[PDB]
This record gives C-alpha cells, structure tokens and sequence, in this order.
C-alpha cells in the first residue's frame, strides 16, 4: 500500500515537529466527529487512529487545545497532529494522530445483548472504574467531556484497558459562563440538559456514566425515548417525580411546566442476580440534584470496585488487571484523603 | 363518563 | 370470544352516555403514549383503537379536551371516552378512536428496505393531507408538537391519511412559555434544539418538512443522536445561520458555529426528484420560524397541483380522497387562498 510521510507536531511537550511516516490506512468510521482512519506507523508497526476534521481559519481548534493538555492511561493519547488538504478543495484539515484501540463498550455490550447474556460483573467493574478515573482526571482541569456514551468508550479485549475518546464536545466549564444545552447523546443526557439548563456542571458526565453502568447491568438502555418527554417519563418511572427543590437545582425556569409517580425501588429495576453494590452505586450517580451525585473520584472509591482492589484479582483470560492505582496528585486533587482507599496496601511498592 | 362489564 | 360492555360519553355532541360493546381486543403497541389497543365494535363489526393512559387526580386530561374539540377528516376521530381501572386502586382514561391499519413510518420503511422510494403521487397525497390537518389544528392555536412518520396513519387502499396522538398537543398562547423538550429526534425544529420556550406552531411545519424530505430521500434528512449532530446535518444543507436567523430562533445564543456554505437543494435529492417538491422543502425547512410556509400556504403550493387536476386518480384506479371540502375554520388564517385550494371543478353545481 501507499506510505504517507508528513511533518507532524508531537501532541505533548515542545513544538518540535518531525517526519512521521505511516501506511495501511483504512476508514474506521465517519460522522459529525469527522473521519477516523486506522493506520500503521512505519517506524514501530504500531497501529494508530487518525481523526480528520475541517479546520476553521477564524479560530483555534478547541479539541486540539484540550488533547494537548491531557495525559492519562484511560484517555486516548494525542501522539501527533498535522494539517493537510483532504476532500473539500482549497480547505484546510486538522489531523489528530491518536492511540488506536480495537473495540468499543458499545460493540462488546451488543454482543452480550444479542446473545441474551449479561456482561460479567468483573468487566463492568473494570470498565466503569476506568471511565471514572478518566472523568476525575479531566474534571480536575474543569474540562467536561459532554458526550459520554458506550461508543466513546474504547476497549482492548486482551488487557481490559478502557480509553475515553472523542473530545469534539469537550469544554472547560466555568461557573457563571453559559453553555449550550444541546450536547450529549440520546439516552445519556442528564435531566438538567433535557430541561434546557445552560448553567450545568461536570456532573452531567457522571449522570451519563451512571446510564452506561445501568445499561451494562440491564443489557439495554435504562432511559430510552425518541423525545425529551419520553426520556423524562422513563427517568420518573425509576426516580419518582422530582420535588420542587430538585427541579430548581436542575433548571429554575421549569417550576410548573409532571405526572406524580412514586419511585420504583432500585432493587426492582435490575435482574435479581445483580450485585447490591452495583445498584447502590447507580442510585448515587443517577440523582436529580446534580450536586448530590457522587464525584468521579468518589465513584472510584465506592464498595462496588473493592474486588478490583483485591491483590488476587485476575482477568478471566488469566492476565493481570491493567494499571488501576497509578494515581497522580492532579487526579486526586478534588479529594486527596481518598488516596487511602484508592491505592490499596499492595499497590505501587 | 365510564364503567366496565365483561361477557362471553 | 369475550365481549366488553362499557358506558361511554360520545367524543363530540351532547353528553348522553352510550353502551359500547367490543370484542377481539389486541395490543397495537405501548410506550410513553400509554397502551393502544385494537378492538372490534360488536354492532357494526368496525375496527377501532382504544388508547389507555393513567388519569391524574389533580388535573383534567389535556389530550381529551383537545380531542373533544377536533372534527376533521385528516385527524383520528374521538368516538367515545370512558374511565376504568393495570396499576390497582387507580383510574384510567380510555379514548375510543378511529383505527387506521398502517403508518407512514411502516410504509416508508417497506420502500426503504426494498431500495425504492414511494411514488410521488403518494407523497403528494399524504403530505397534502398532513398540511390540512395542521391548518385546522393551528386555526385553534393548537400545536401537535410531535409530528413524525409514526403518528401519521394511512389507509393503504383509499390513501386517506390521519394524524394521531395528541398527547403532546397544546394551545400555544403568545407570551406563555412552553417546554422545549417536546418533539422527536430527527423532526425537531432548530429553535427547539436551541432550547427556545417562545416557539410557535411553525415547529409542526418544520417537522412536516422533515417528513416530506424523508419520503423523497428514503431516509431522514437531519439524523443525529445529539442536538449537536442534528445541527451539523441541518447546517450542511441550509448553510450556517446568520445572526438575525439565530435571534429569530433563540436570542440567548446570538456560541460560534462552523462556517459552512449552503448546499443547493437540487444537490440534496436524487436526480429526478420533482423540482416543485424540492422548492416546497426549501420553504418549510427555513431557520427563521416566521419565514416558513403556513400549512395552508403549503397546501396551495404547486407541488400539489396534480392533486387539483379533475382527472387525477390513485394508481389502483380509485378516486382520491376528499381534498377540497375546506370549512371556514380551516380557511380562517387566509381566506383568499380558497381561490387556489378549491379548484374550478370542485365548484361545479
């Protein structure tokens, strides 16, 4: 096949571009996020993803500025970036050279669903824990992903490493600054977004995470619906009607604007076999009041993840678990004392 | 308005 | 086998209860709209639909009060309503409604799966009927708020279309705020996506436009799992909205948008799409809500000229359904459009 050589800037560290050669370029997919290709680096044979988006002349690419700052084992790494002239004539394209990961939580979940099987809980633990770590990290910079969903959660089946991807909606959220309420995907959107709040916080990601957890436990989405109304009905069927205080916490302008349904006890929502800890974690993620939701880091410390902190835990394929405890100060900054739960006695000696 | 009754 | 007899109030006219007997009850479907049954009326043998929803103690049912006022050949008629008792010690409103055997959604999907599009004569018939239904409900200030292919019922033999499901319908009074989370994915007007609460009945017209475009293309025109993704698809076709257009949709957003040039609508559809179909979409699917055609102006569009031809027939040789028996109520938003809407042959003594 073709070898392509470009001069590209390393994603992190100093602006010192280098000759990068790659080959074996296949389309992974395309959509609103642009076009994601897979390629092989000639130097190493390592597979990478290349995300190509049209670059606006009139502004800096927000996704680039965010990825150049991020360095975490559960987030796809920006290896390089470069500019090219692709499909639209005389227009300029930004190319992000990112970690390639061969699967998504979406595809893995769907295999289990179709086969009428549930994903073993060890993987629900591993995957959710790693998502929460990625969220603790990005939130410690004030950065909200704003599109947490099973498709944006990439997986290596062999190591059970999970990496968050797609930062095209990601944004630093500053108290008092308004943000667009039309972000986040169908099924994963926090109720405050459905009600059109523009003063929302990073806790929207935590709601989205809770929906992923629930879905992995149930084998299907917990709050489906083709309209906001239908999604809210599904939410209310589980959480019960929101009180006046809960509605003001979500969006002040909706005081009047619901049916009166009593809450369905959370144990009755999932299969009978479902671990009580998993359920308890859901109920502390999927809360009407944004401030009442666990933070990502507190989610990592939750009892549901105790097995992962066991010195004898192994993956079903026999391998060791991936990196789980290499917490940094940045990562821990929202609550350092949790370090004593998060880094278990045997880890990191 | 209403009031139900079944038969066969 | 089993016969159910209930005492029910007629949908229209004087409140004199009747004894209604029906058998052969089957579920059509269920969801956020409640449960919809099919049943056969014992006397006539006629099929009807019974929509059953939970009745709030605190309020009169909105959909009922709307349905009692409406009488039009392109809206499912409320025949009877009664109260009954799934959730125990609780009351259910039952609406006995015209039954129609098909939906536009199912029809469109049959043709899409066969890699074909619906013949234009049917697009014309169906859309014309949808626009009449809208001109009528809007003349009461009532906005349906969930115009989508599934809510458009079709008789496959007579080509009669009826609008159904008024569970989101509401009278929109100027200066009153309304919730922006109504209306289904794919069919939502941009002002809804931008969170406007001062929107008008013109949202229905946008939705009708998306339905038209979809019947011409064989797939939805503005798909996307998020608002962001839907806006991107809208922008690819309409071009970037100007600031004046933004202010018309929602003032509190006057974010920055990707700067994209308008895609000439002739380029959007398949090569032999009738140009008047394309002109019609372009006048429905406008950013500025007040720049969109009203339903009654859409009915008078040239795309519908063939339906006004005296010798027009369905492909199966039958006559078209009634298309010109406009009442004063229906015409009330622009009475001089009668000069186009009622063709010369329909005014012969």
């Amino acid at each position: 096949s073709k070898v392509t050589t470009v001069v590209a800037t390393p994603g992190q560290g100093p602006d010192r571009p280098q000759e990068v050669s790659y080959t074996d370029t296949k389309v992974i997919g395309n959509g609103s996020f642009g076009v994601v290709y897979q390629a092989k680096l000639c130097d190493s044979g390592e597979l990478v993803a290349i995300k190509k988006v049209l670059q606006d002349k009139r502004f800096k690419n927000r996704e680039l500025q965010i990825m150049r700052k991020l360095d975490h084992c559960n987030i796809v790494r920006l290896r390089y970036f470069f500019y090219s002239s692709g499909e639209k004539k005389d227009e300029v394209y930004l190319n992000l050279v990112l970690d390639y990961v061969p699967e998504t939580v979406y595809r893995v979940a769907r295999h289990y669903s179709r086969a009428k099987q549930t994903l073993p809980v060890i993987y629900v633990k591993l995957y959710m824990y790693q998502l929460f770590r990625s969220l603790a990290y990005i939130h410690s910079f004030g950065i909200c992903h704003r599109d947490i969903k099973p498709q944006n959660l990439l997986l290596d089946p062999d190591t059970a490493v999970l990496k968050l991807c797609d930062f095209g909606s990601a944004k630093q959220l500053v108290r008092g600054e308004p943000n667009v309420s039309y972000i986040c995907s169908r099924y994963y959107r926090a109720p405050e977004l459905i009600f059109g709040a523009t003063d929302y916080t990073s806790s929207i990601d935590v709601w989205s995470a809770g929906c992923v957890l629930a879905e992995l436990l149930l084998g299907q989405p917990i709050f489906p619906g083709d309209s906001g109304v239908d999604q809210l009905v599904e939410i209310i069927k589980v959480l019960g009607t929101p009180t006046r205080e809960q509605i003001r916490e979500m969006n002040p302008n909706y005081t009047e604007f619901f049916p009166q349904i009593k809450a369905h006890p959370w144990t009755k929502v999932f299969r009978p076999r479902t671990p009580p800890e998993a359920i308890a974690l859901c109920s502390r993620l999927l809360e009407y009041t944004p401030t009442a939701r666990l933070t990502p880091l507190e989610a990592c410390a939750h009892s549901f993840f105790d097995e992962l902190r066991d010195p004898n835990v192994k993956l079903p394929n026999g391998r060791d678990t991936p990196a789980l405890f290499n917490f940094t100060t940045q990562e821990l900054s929202s609550n350092p004392p949790l370090a004593t739960i998060l880094i278990p006695p045997h880890a990191r000696i | 308005a209403g009031g139900a009754a079944a038969a066969a």
